[PDB]
């Protein structure tokens, strides 16, 4: 029962900070992975961080722009998204795994929209 | 007694790290497989 | 294309198999650590 | 989501049981499944595990040769067949989509296994 | 531009060490793997090794074969132990998503008595 | 029951291959691992390999060291590449959960 938050609308080239949290459930001991799913497409991996934070992984399409990090004290994993592009529009998801096939529950996700509408 | 403890912790943490790394490799390969399937 | 496809599938299955094997390894090592701590 | 354990109960030393792990309407075909047990006042132990493809089975050293794990995707169930029980096998047994307890985020009620005369 | 060597004729229970000379373009920083083509069958994946030496193997060879790489030499190795007649095939090396375009000649491996 | 060899003096960036010859009771079917004891410090775990050749490594050495085993010779090997001064220690091999009192003389490795 992880809940994603952050995200909304941003101009192309702008930035957002997604956060992953689970009130009352200590994440210190969990791999945390970020996935995203764009319109009509299949869900794909974005980044994830090992329990100890000694290791971070990033999808190639996103290397150099995104940064994943966590704080045990705040019990949150964060994903900093810089230089956002239209192609990054998607629902972003949080899970205790880097491998989508390991995930048993998907959140509501949080919507990220990159556009020059507003 | 003290030594064996850190060795276990240290090695268990190393296993968890490889699990995460292999998890990430699996996702990458699963995705590559989907793209091939769509190319058919 | 078909040949490349069976190779991706067969390898992904091998990765999922090693994940299971490594998970069990961590569990075993985790238990061995618990017993050592209580042997104190 | 919500795996349910069944098959537990009482047996005399040397008896047998088939524990079941099921999750109505939720296909396990693609999941590792692991059996754990927890005895009174002791810490939760791994018992057995089976991979998604069923190509691989693992067993706690203590239970080797007595228990067998298997899965039937058609019945959407993983079984743990337990033979030759001994009084140290008394514990609440638990099901999960992982072999590694630390990966497990929700534990069932379990099913109680008590073995004694 | 892959060139494998080291195969040959061996008895059941024997050993072999295959070698693969890689281009450095194909090799450097990429996962490398061994494949094989048994008689009358299709070319199958056998083992994979990452740049940092994480390995995995097909079901039929796990526990008997061991893959390794020399990052200074752009070379990949397959140590084959406890060989069985089923292991008779032509062996090829490549990057793990194999390059449809470039397959070296392979190295013939025969097991029988 | 354990026999380590292959250490010595090496330049930064160099290579070494350690060997550990074990008796069949220690080795056959058991995970084997290499440990190292840096000067004035406590003995630390470094890498592990299972009977079926699954490996994992400590962070400080992952990607530079490669552990392997020869099941027919009951021998464990550690290929050390891109060596750094930090790697200087006495290296020891053992069955994977290393048990106190069951250690060998080790092999000293010095880098500079």
């Amino acid at each position: 029962q992880l809940q994603e938050s952050g995200g909304g609308l941003v101009q192309p080239g702008g930035s957002l900070r997604l956060s992953c949290a689970a009130p009352g459930f200590r994440l210190d001991n969990y791999v945390i992975g970020w996935f995203r799913q764009a319109p009509g497409k299949e869900r794909e991996g974005v980044s994830c961080i090992s329990s100890s934070a000694g290791s971070t992984y990033y999808a190639d399409s996103v290397k150099g722009r995104f940064t994943i990090s966590r704080d045990n004290a705040k019990n949150t994993v964060y994903l900093q998204m810089n230089s956002l592009k239209p192609e990054d529009t998607a629902v972003y998801y949080c899970a205790t795994a880097c491998y989508s096939s390991y995930v048993t529950y998907w959140g509501q996700g949080t919507q990220v929209t990159v556009s020059s509408g507003r | 007694l003290e030594e064996e403890l850190k060795q276990l912790e240290e090695e268990l943490q190393a296993i968890e790290e490889q699990l995460a790394q292999l998890q990430w490799k699996a996702q990458a390969r699963k995705e590559k497989l989907a793209q091939l399937k769509e190319k058919l």
